């Protein structure tokens, strides 16, 4: 099916491999090359979770664990059962998201819209990247990666955390923190203020940019506007992001005493030492 | 006493309830615009059934 | 919105009230991404509750804590 | 193609708003001003604030909470 | 929309590709019980 | 400064009063006449727009507006003639005059 | 015909061939709301939002930016497309929302948004020129219209929009075509 | 009963119908193969009674 | 009681209530499946009183 | 939508297919019942 | 009491109506089948004197 | 919209299955009672 | 008192007493079903007499 | 029969057999490949009286 | 669209293709039963 | 079977077929490099008699 | 698209590529038997 | 054979073959210098009977 | 753009260009091969 005004939009063109050959649509969904590629990668990397569920104790959906292999295999592919699994679909997950981002990019262009989209996501993608490739790359074995399991996974965070005794003292971890909560409090003021002028008390006109620019005003004392708003939402949504990264890629790479006595420097400025 | 259910899983299956309440609620605010769907078929609603399209009064200046 | 702000996306309350192209862009890019698409309004309904239930479904946690389970593990 | 990232060009208005919506009580505090760097990445206009009576009583509650936090 | 005449000849293929369907997974079932009864 | 922009932090300003020959500034300032000999035209055309439509306090700020525009660009045919002056005297100067 | 598309085939999810002028019908990224009110947008107190900049003498450019008036104008096709002769401002929100350009040929004025204006070096330096790389300067002729020189109608904001989206698609037969 | 086909699109029931039974036919087969009477790799060439049987009551 | 199908299209109520069986169908079956009495993947082959059974009271 | 005579002629379709379905369903309890009984 | 049809669209109502009751059984179904006295699919064969109960004051 | 006479209408089949729904539920829970009794 | 339904649209009370009935009900049930003297489901067949009681006064 | 090609266009229920597959053949040989009995890169050149047969633990 | 006739030229290349395959499927699983067989 | 060319313009599916095959072998080699008995850059001198079985 | 007899002479380029692909590969595999066989 | 430079653009073609031999050339590269018996870096001088080898069968 | 003579031209070089680093490549080997083989 398609919206009232969808169907004039539906041309050809804007792709970047497939050309006219993928270039069509399957109910909602766009399909194009990375289409293909990305239902490929999907499908293949979700059945390999299903057989690793499959050959583990337990379907209880919580408890299904796909861990990565022992650290002794280096950056080989371990036995299948030992941890290949998991690096088969780690390949299949690297393959999917990918090509969803580059399916944005044909859907962009064909919109005439420009290029944000694929890019914001792509922050995402490098957080699991380091998390899965270049952290583990770094510290010479695949067996570093986060175990694939809804609460496993948690012991895997937890257990990276205290492997640097305290790992709130992590700086970028700090930035990344912040950045996380005070995106969670502009989306909730920006949220506010669009639907506060648009659904005003009953009996009263539909509000307009000034008002909402006056009260966002004497909330933070400056008037943001409206594209300033979009600008700082996606700076600290993807920043989030980005910081994130850097906080896991230092631990352990480039740091590996406890966090907390990393403010040694501080302590020590020449000031006061 | 009740070994296996606590206030904790009780307080759980509450949020589930309303939340999925939301997730309708919210559906049904997206389908303002753009609804019903055109079909070869004729037209479709999906599922909810979207909210009906809104209008806006503007205000007499000053 | 910075995607469609060359067309005067940016300008969300007029997308509301008197729908332009791109709106109609921004919602057919999620349509044809993810198969389903909210509206420039409902949008910001999507992002007030996700904000509020961030911190309401926290307080819930800390008051079950020590007074409902002690040990969540 | 330009991404609308920042803004390469901005336009001063010498009378302003930040002189609010009509309002009623309370009274509107300082002259609306322009910040050439908040112009850069948002709306230029650095300006007046509204606190009414319980704006004035939570700044005077917050300040004795900051105090006693910082003399501790 | 499908003719009536349509319906009624696409109605002849489904039901006979359900009825194979059917048959082939029953000799299958047929196969497993054979090797391995599961009651 | 708006046209060497970062470039001023290392100190290439091709905007300053240059009465030696320097062939940098005779690029910014026939680059800079140019521009700003069509931005007195647009001045001067949105003033007899707005005086033909009659708006007072709009035709005051166009004649204001235009008063700049001319001063902007006398500054630079100033340069231009310092410059023009200099090739003259200063050998491998261009051959094309500035101005 | 008074139909703009037609199917590609006769399959379900197909697309739409235009069968004119894609960039001048409105087709694909060249559309606009075809149904959107045809009256200019206001502000609060209820004048005109969008106007060009010689008529709200409390306007002016900020010190240290650009003055873009002057400017030549460098289209998809490196040619110049025009000069910089005046500036739409937002009154709601204090910005630059169109660039008029006095075309090269043929003598009309079109409005040209600023989300299609790349400056020369990010706007690091140089600041001496406008880049649109969306159309190019033969295009600039059939921008549409504006039906008066001192408002615009959130129509003609959707018409002038769209007809530089579709650019990116339709102002060369390559740009429709894949990068491999 | 062949009207079915005049309430709903052929082509649709068909994607639908080919979605459903190769769900079920993968979920039915993993199901399986987790078993241990049943993991078929493994142990396929056991005889009935050489096969598992999960533990019954005292 | 027909009328019924003037309140509701009857082409979204098949959709719905075949929605409805096909997860109530999984749901009773993984449920049964979890349990140790049905277990039948596993222990099917047990006669009805070597079948698994939970505690009494003492 | 529908007439009242195309309503009751769906009807009558859909209220033999629930009965079907229920007497398939029956004979499954039966079934299930006589191979192990749960109460 | 039938105004009410005319209060409410019986259309919503009744679409109400069934997911209440839905959710309801099956609140009610899961927590007795998580009881101790009521798991009747691990112990419905039990005999009532046989099915546990909670202790007692002492 | 209903008129008032299809109100009262549909209120006769919604209190005839209203009731047909009560009785059902009257047997489970007799049946579940004379099982396991809960008092 | 009628003119209530002046001041209040009963097709809002309505919802929003009959949310209220629903929440508060439940509340109670599962309130009474957590404790050790109204554990009905576990413990319901126990008399009166037998069924649990908290703890007097210690003499402490 | 034929038209089937009639209702669907060919030129992508191709794409999408193929796909199917190819990811079909992928899993089988990444399930065989995992299993102990048919490992068949470690131990492919065991006879069929070497090769592992996996049974339930006696636990008499 | 496509005709008829090239519905039906291309259904005997497709139903040629798919038994096709099916057969060298037939004689790998020839070949893997004779090195190790699964039953 | 050159028809097939007639669906799928080969100008558009190369580089499709060429990084499918370049990602198989890849794959492929990567999986021998890391079992026991094909890890040939450190074993690949042993010669068959020596080489590892992975007997259970 | 291209016509049928550009389609004919790629399919003869394409064909013989894939011929000389296999047989470099059926040497390679014969190479690999010989130096340690898989099964 | 050389019709295929009317099907491929070779300014492009020419960008991703390089790009693609000198990720491979950089890998190939990368596995010898993890490995034990090619890490040359370290041990380049010793002679091909003093070089490592992997563990025979037992 | 490209014609048949151009096409031609670049063939020739690019032939010879990967013939000539498949040359030079095979020296490689043999002198990695002399140094340290591995089979
Ligand atoms: C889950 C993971 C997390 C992710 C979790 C999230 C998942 C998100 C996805 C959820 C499902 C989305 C479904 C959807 O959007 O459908 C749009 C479609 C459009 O409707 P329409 O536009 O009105 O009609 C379309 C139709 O008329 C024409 O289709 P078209 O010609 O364009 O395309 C053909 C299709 C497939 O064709 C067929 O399936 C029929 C083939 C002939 C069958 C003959 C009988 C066989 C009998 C057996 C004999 C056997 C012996 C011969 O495919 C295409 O060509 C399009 C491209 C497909 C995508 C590319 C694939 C690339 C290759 C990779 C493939 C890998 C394997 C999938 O709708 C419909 O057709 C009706 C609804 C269909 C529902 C399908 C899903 C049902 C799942 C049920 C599971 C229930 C579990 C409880
Ligand atoms: C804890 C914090 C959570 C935080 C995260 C929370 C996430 C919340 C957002 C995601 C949920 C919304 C997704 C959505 O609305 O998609 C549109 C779709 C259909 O759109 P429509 O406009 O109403 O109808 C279109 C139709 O009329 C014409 O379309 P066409 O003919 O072209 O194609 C045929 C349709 C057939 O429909 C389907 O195949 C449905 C596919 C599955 C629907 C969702 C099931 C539940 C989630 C997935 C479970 C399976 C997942 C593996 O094809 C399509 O329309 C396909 C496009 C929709 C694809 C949606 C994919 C959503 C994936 C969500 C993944 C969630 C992962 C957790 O809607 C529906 O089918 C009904 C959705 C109803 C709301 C969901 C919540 C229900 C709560 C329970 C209430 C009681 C039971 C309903
Ligand atoms: C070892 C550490 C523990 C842990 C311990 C806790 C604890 C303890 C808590 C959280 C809480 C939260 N944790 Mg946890 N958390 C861990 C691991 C994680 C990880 C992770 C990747 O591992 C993540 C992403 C999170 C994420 C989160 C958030 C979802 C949640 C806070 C929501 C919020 O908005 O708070 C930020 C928002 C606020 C605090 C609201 C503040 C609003 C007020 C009105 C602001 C007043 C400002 C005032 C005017 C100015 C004051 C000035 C000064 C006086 C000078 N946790 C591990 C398991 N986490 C909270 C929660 O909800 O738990 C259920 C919580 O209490
Ligand atoms: C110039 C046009 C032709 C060419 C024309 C000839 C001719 C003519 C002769 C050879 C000969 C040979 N060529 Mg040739 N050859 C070319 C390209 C190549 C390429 C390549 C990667 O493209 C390679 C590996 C070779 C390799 C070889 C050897 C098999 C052989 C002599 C040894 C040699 O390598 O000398 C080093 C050469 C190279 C690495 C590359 C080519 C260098 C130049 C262009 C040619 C040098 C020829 C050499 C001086 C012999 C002179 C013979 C007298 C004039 C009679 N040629 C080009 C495409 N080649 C000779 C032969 O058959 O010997 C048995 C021979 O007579
Ligand atoms: C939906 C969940 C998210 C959320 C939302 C949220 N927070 C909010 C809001 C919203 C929607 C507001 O509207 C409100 C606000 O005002 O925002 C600007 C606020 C707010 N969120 C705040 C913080 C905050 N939010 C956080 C988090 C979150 N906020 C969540 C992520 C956090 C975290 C992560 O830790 C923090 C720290 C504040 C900035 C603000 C509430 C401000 C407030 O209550 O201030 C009280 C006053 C004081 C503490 C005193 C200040 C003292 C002065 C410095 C003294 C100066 C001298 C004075 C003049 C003397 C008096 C003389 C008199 C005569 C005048
Ligand atoms: C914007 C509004 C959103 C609302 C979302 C609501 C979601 C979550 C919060 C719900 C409240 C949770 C209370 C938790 C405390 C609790 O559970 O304490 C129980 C008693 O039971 C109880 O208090 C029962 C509590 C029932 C809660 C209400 C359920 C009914 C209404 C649902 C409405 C859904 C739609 C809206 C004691 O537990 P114990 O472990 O000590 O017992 C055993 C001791 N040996
Ligand atoms: C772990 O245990 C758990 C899983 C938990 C336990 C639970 C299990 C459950 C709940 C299972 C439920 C199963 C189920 C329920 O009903 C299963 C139902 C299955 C059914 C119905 C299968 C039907 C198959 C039909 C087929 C294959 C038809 C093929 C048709 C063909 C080939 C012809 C196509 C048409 C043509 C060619 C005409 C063209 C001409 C045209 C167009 C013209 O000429 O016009
Ligand atoms: C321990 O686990 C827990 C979970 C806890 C335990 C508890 C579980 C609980 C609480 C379960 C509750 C279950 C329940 C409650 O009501 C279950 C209710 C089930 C119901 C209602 C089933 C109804 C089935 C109806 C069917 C199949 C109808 C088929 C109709 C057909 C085939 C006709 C199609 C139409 C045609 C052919 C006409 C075309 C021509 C046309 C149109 C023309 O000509 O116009
Ligand atoms: C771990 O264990 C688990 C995995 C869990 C166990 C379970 C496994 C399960 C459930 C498996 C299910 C398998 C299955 C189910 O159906 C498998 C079904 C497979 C099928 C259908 C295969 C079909 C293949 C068909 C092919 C190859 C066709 C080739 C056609 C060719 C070559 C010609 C094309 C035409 C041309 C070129 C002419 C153009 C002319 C034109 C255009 C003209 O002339 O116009
Ligand atoms: C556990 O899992 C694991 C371990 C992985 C196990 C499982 C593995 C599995 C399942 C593997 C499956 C493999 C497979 C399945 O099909 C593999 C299929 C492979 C195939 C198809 C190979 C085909 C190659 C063909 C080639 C190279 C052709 C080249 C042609 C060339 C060079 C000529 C180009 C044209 C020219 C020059 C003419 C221009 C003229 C023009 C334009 C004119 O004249 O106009
Ligand atoms: C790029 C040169 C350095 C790397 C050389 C690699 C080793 C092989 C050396 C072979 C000799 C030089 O390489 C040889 O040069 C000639 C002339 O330039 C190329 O000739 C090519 O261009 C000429 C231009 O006049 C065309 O007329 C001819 O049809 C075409 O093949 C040959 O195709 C190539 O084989």
């Amino acid at each position: 099916a398609m919206l009232s005004f969808e169907k004039k939009y539906r041309v050809r063109g804007g792709t970047l491999i497939g050309g006219d050959l993928f270039d069509f649509w399957f109910g909602p969904f766009y399909v194009g090359f990375f289409g293909v590629t990305t239902i490929f990668f999907v499908t293949l990397g979700t059945l390999l979770c299903v057989w690793g569920a499959a050959m583990g104790p337990t379907w209880n959906l919580w408890q299904i664990n796909i861990a990565p292999p022992d650290l002794k295999y280096g950056l080989g592919l371990a036995p299948l059962r030992e941890g290949g699994l998991w690096q088969i679909i780690t390949l299949c997950a690297l393959g999917a998201f990918g090509s969803w981002a580059l399916r944005q990019a044909e859907i962009a262009r064909k919109l005439g819209m420009g290029m944000h989209i694929p890019w914001a996501y792509g922050g995402a993608i490098l957080a699991y990247t380091t998390l899965v490739v270049i952290r583990p790359f770094l510290l010479g074995a695949w067996g570093h990666g986060f175990p694939y399991g809804i609460f496993s996974h948690l012991d895997w965070v937890s257990n990276v955390g205290y492997q640097y005794l305290h790992f709130h003292y992590n700086p970028a971890h700090m930035i990344a923190v912040t950045f996380f909560f005070t995106n969670c409090l502009a989306l909730a003021m920006h949220g506010s203020l669009i639907l506060s002028v648009t659904n005003p008390p009953k009996g009263t006109p539909t509000g307009t940019s000034e008002q909402e620019n006056v009260f966002f005003r004497d909330l933070l004392g400056y008037s943001i506007g409206a594209i300033g708003i979009h600008r700082l939402g996606l700076f600290l949504a993807v920043g989030a992001a980005v910081w994130s990264a850097i906080c896991i890629v230092i631990s352990g790479p480039f740091w590996t005493q406890g966090w907390p006595e990393w403010w040694n420097w501080w302590l020590n400025l020449p000031i006061w030492k | 006493m009740m070994e296996y259910i606590d206030g904790a899983q009780i307080a759980l299956y509450a949020f589930w309830l309303f939340f999925f309440g939301l997730i309708i609620y919210l559906r049904r605010e997206d389908k303002r615009e753009g609804y019903p769907l055109e079909s070869p078929q004729g037209p479709r609603d999906g599922w909810p059934k979207g909210a009906p399209k809104k209008t806006y009064v503007h205000r007499d200046h000053g | 919105i910075l995607a469609v702000a060359r067309m005067g996306g940016e300008r969300e309350i007029e997308q509301i009230t008197d729908r332009g192209t791109a709106a109609e862009r921004s919602m057919l890019f999620w349509r044809w991404c993810m198969g389903f698409n909210a509206t420039m309004e409902s949008i910001h309904r999507w992002a007030w509750w996700f904000a509020v239930l961030t911190t309401f479904t926290g307080g819930i946690g800390i008051l079950l804590t020590g007074t409902v389970v002690d040990n969540w593990y | 193609e330009y991404q609308n990232l920042f803004t390469r060009v901005q336009v001063r208005t010498v009378p302003e708003p930040g002189i609010p919506i009509d309002e009623s009580t309370g009274t509107r505090y300082g002259t609306g001003t322009f910040s050439y760097l908040a112009g850069k990445f948002g709306d230029a206009q650095i300006g007046p604030i509204y606190l009414g009576w319980a704006g004035v009583l939570s700044l005077i509650f917050g300040f004795i909470a900051i105090e006693i936090i910082g003399l501790n | 929309g499908m003719t009536e005449e349509e319906a009624r000849r696409f109605h002849g293929y489904m039901v006979t590709g359900t009825l194979g369907y059917v048959v082939v997974a029953s000799v299958a079932h047929f196969l497993a019980w054979s090797w391995r009864p599961w009651f | 400064p708006v046209n060497d922009g970062i470039w001023a932090w290392y100190g290439i300003d091709d905007d300053r009063p240059m009465a030696a020959w320097s062939r940098f500034h005779a690029t910014r300032c026939v680059e800079q006449l140019a521009i700003n000999r069509a931005r007195v035209g647009a001045a001067e055309w949105a003033l007899a727009d707005v005086q033909a439509r009659g708006i007072v306090p709009c035709i005051a700020k166009a004649a204001a507006h235009l008063a700049r525009a001319r001063a902007e660009l006398a500054d630079w045919e100033a340069q231009g003639h310092r410059l023009e002056a200099a090739r003259k005297v200063t050998p491998g100067a261009w051959t094309t005059p500035v101005i | 015909s008074d139909v703009k598309f037609v199917p590609a085939d006769n399959y379900n999810g197909s697309p739409i061939i235009p069968t004119g002028n894609p960039m001048i019908d409105g087709v694909g990224p060249a559309s606009w709301a075809e149904d959107r009110r045809d009256e200019p947008d206001l502000t609060y107190h209820g004048s005109h939002k969008i106007v060009p900049m010689r008529l709200d003498p409390t306007f002016s450019i900020a010190k240290g930016d650009p003055d873009p008036r002057g400017l030549p104008v460098i289209a998809a096709d490196k040619q110049v497309a025009g000069t910089v002769v005046e500036l739409w401002v937002n009154r709601s929100e204090p910005q630059v929302s169109y660039y008029e350009v006095q075309l090269a040929s043929g003598e009309r004025r079109v409005l040209l948004p600023t989300g299609y204006v790349q400056w020369p070096n990010f706007g690091l330096w140089g600041n001496d020129k406008l880049l649109v790389k969306s159309i190019t300067a033969a295009q600039f002729a059939n921008v549409p219209a504006t039906k008066r020189d001192d408002q615009i109608t959130l129509l003609e904001e959707d018409k002038i929009c769209a007809y530089y989206a579709g650019g990116h698609m339709y102002a060369f037969a390559e740009r429709s075509q894949p990068i491999i | 009963m062949h009207r079915i086909w005049l309430m709903y699109d052929p082509r649709r029931v068909m994607v639908a119908l080919v979605g459903f039974l190769a769900v079920l036919a993968l979920v039915i087969h993993f199901v399986l193969l987790s078993s241990q009477r049943y993991s078929w790799i493994e142990n396929g060439t056991l005889g009935a009674d050489q096969a598992p049987v999960g533990a019954s009551a005292p």
